[PDB]
C-alpha cells in the first residue's frame, strides 16, 4: 500500500515568485513512477509530469520535477497568473490501486484585507412560508482563514448554520463568504436579538453585526 | 490530437445502477489503459479502474464489489457500470487514457439523491456603500443561474456556491455591493434561472 501526501495544503505566493510543492510516499517509489497534474475549477486535470522531470507534451518550460524514494517535488520557476490552480501527485506503474495525492491549492499573495460585514434578516415573504434564514456576508477579505459565529440572545449557536465561500476574485485576489442560519418560524419568533460575529486576521477585534426582531 | 467524449445519465435514484460510456476519437486503441476516475464535491480524485484491448479488468478494492468495466472495439468505446449506488457516490466522473494519464474527458457530474426536482424560491436580502442580494432556497438539482438587471449589473456581484441542506435540496445566495446613493435611484432586480425545473424568477430587491 503506497499512499501519497502533499504539503502544504495551501501555498500562497505572488506572480513571479518561485513555487515548490512536495509529495511524500509511504513506501519507496522509483522516480519514474510518479506523475503530476494541474486542475482548475470546473475543468479536467491537465497532465504536467509523467516521470521524475519528464515534462509532458504541451507543458511550458517553467514546470520541473525532482525527488527520490519518498520525497518528490514539483517546481514552478516563475509563477504566471495562469499557474494558480490545484496540483496533485499520483503513483503510476507500481502497485495498484494507483491512487492520487490530497492536492495542493496554489493561491495568490495579496496584502491583508479586513472583511466588510453585513447581516440580512429574514424577509417578510419567507416568514409566511414557515422558515427563516438569516444571512451574514463578509465581502472582499484576505486571507481566507476567517471564522463566523451566530448568537441568538447572546447564546452561542451550533449545528444550524451553513457556509459558502467564492473562489478567489480574479480582480482583487480577495474572497467572499456567506453564512446562512436557518430556524423555524416558532424558534425565530421565540427570541429577540440576532448577532453575527466574525473573527479575521484583518480585524483588531472580532466585529459583530446585529439586528433586533422588530426594530 | 486525441479526444475523449463521455456520456451517460447524471441524476440517479439511490440503490440503482449507474452507466457511463466514453468514446476515443483521433487516437490509437490498445497499448493505452482506459481508466475511470471520480472526484467528490470539494475533494480530490479517486482511481476506479482500467482496461485495455482485451479484458484487463483491474478495479479498486474500495468499490470492487459494485464496479464493472467493459469495452467495445467496433466503436472504440468503453463503459463503466456501478451498482447499488448511494449518496456517497455523488461526484464528477472522468474517463482518461493512462499511458502517465495524458488526455482526459470533459467529465459528467453524477449526483445520487432520493429527492425530486423542485423549483427554487427566491427571497430578497434587502439593504438598510451598501449591499443587497437574493436568497435562492429549496431547489433540486443544481445548477441555477443568477444575474442582476438582466446582465446589466455585473460589477461587485458575488454568487456563492450552493449547499446541500439536510432536506436534500440546495440553497445559495447572490449578493452585490452598490453605492448607497443609488438605493433610491437605481432599481436592483435579480434574475434566477433553473433549467431542470424549467423556471425563471425575477425578484425586485428594494430597500426595506
Amino acid at each position: 500500500e503506497i499512499v501519497l501526501t502533499q504539503s502544504p495544503g495551501t501555498l500562497s505566493l505572488s506572480p513571479g515568485e518561485r513555487a515548490t510543492l512536495s509529495c511524500r510516499a509511504s513506501q519507496s517509489v522509483s522516480s519514474s513512477y510518479l506523475a503530476w497534474y494541474q486542475q482548475k475549477p470546473g475543468q479536467a486535470p491537465r497532465l504536467l509530469i509523467y516521470g521524475a522531470s519528464s515534462r509532458a507534451t504541451g507543458i511550458p518550460d517553467r514546470f520541473s520535477g525532482s525527488g527520490s524514494g519518498t520525497d518528490f517535488t514539483l517546481t514552478i520557476s516563475r509563477l504566471e497568473p495562469e499557474d494558480f490552480a490545484v496540483y496533485y501527485c499520483q503513483q503510476y506503474g507500481s502497485s495498484p490501486p494507483y491512487t492520487f495525492g490530497q492536492g495542493t491549492k496554489l493561491e495568490i499573495k495579496r496584502t491583508v484585507a479586513a472583511p466588510s460585514v453585513f447581516i440580512f434578516p429574514p424577509s417578510d415573504e419567507q416568514l409566511k412560508s414557515g422558515t427563516a434564514s438569516v444571512v451574514c456576508l463578509l465581502n472582499n477579505f484576505y486571507p481566507r482563514e476567517a471564522k463566523v459565529q451566530w448568537k441568538v440572545d447572546n447564546a452561542l449557536q451550533s449545528g444550524n448554520s451553513q457556509e459558502s465561500v467564492t473562489e478567489q476574485d480574479s480582480k482583487d485576489s480577495t474572497y467572499s463568504l456567506s453564512s446562512t442560519l436557518t430556524l423555524s418560524k416558532a424558534d425565530y419568533e421565540k427570541h429577540k436579538v440576532y448577532a453575527c460575529e466574525v473573527t479575521h486576521q484583518g480585524l483588531s477585534s472580532p466585529v459583530t453585526k446585529s439586528f433586533n426582531r422588530g426594530e | 490530437q486525441v479526444q475523449l467524449q463521455q456520456w451517460g445519465a447524471g441524476l440517479l435514484k439511490p440503490s440503482e445502477t449507474l452507466s457511463l460510456t466514453c468514446a476515443v476519437y483521433g487516437g490509437s486503441f490498445s497499448g493505452y489503459y482506459w481508466s475511470w476516475i471520480r472526484q467528490p464535491p470539494g475533494k480530490g480524485l479517486e482511481w476506479i479502474g482500467e482496461i485495455n484491448h482485451s479484458g484487463s479488468t483491474n478495479y479498486n478494492p474500495s468499490l470492487k464489489s459494485r464496479v464493472t468495466i467493459s469495452v467495445d472495439t467496433s466503436k472504440n468505446q468503453f463503459s463503466l457500470k456501478l451498482s447499488s449506488v448511494t449518496a456517497a457516490d455523488t461526484a464528477v466522473y472522468y474517463c482518461a487514457r493512462g499511458r502517465g494519464m495524458d488526455v482526459w474527458g470533459q467529465g459528467t457530474t453524477v449526483t445520487v439523491s432520493s429527492a425530486s426536482t423542485k423549483g427554487p424560491s427566491v427571497f430578497p436580502l434587502a439593504p438598510s456603500t451598501a449591499a443587497l442580494g437574493c436568497l435562492v432556497k429549496d431547489y433540486f438539482p443544481e445548477p441555477v443561474t443568477v444575474s442582476w438587471n438582466s446582465g446589466a449589473l455585473t460589477s461587485g456581484v458575488h454568487t456563492f456556491p450552493a449547499v446541500l441542506q439536510s432536506s436534500g435540496l440546495y440553497s445559495l445566495s447572490s449578493v452585490v455591493t452598490v453605492p448607497s446613493s443609488s438605493l433610491g435611484t437605481q432599481t436592483y432586480i435579480c434574475n434566477v434561472n433553473h433549467k431542470p425545473s424549467n423556471t425563471k424568477v425575477d425578484k425586485r430587491v428594494e430597500p426595506k
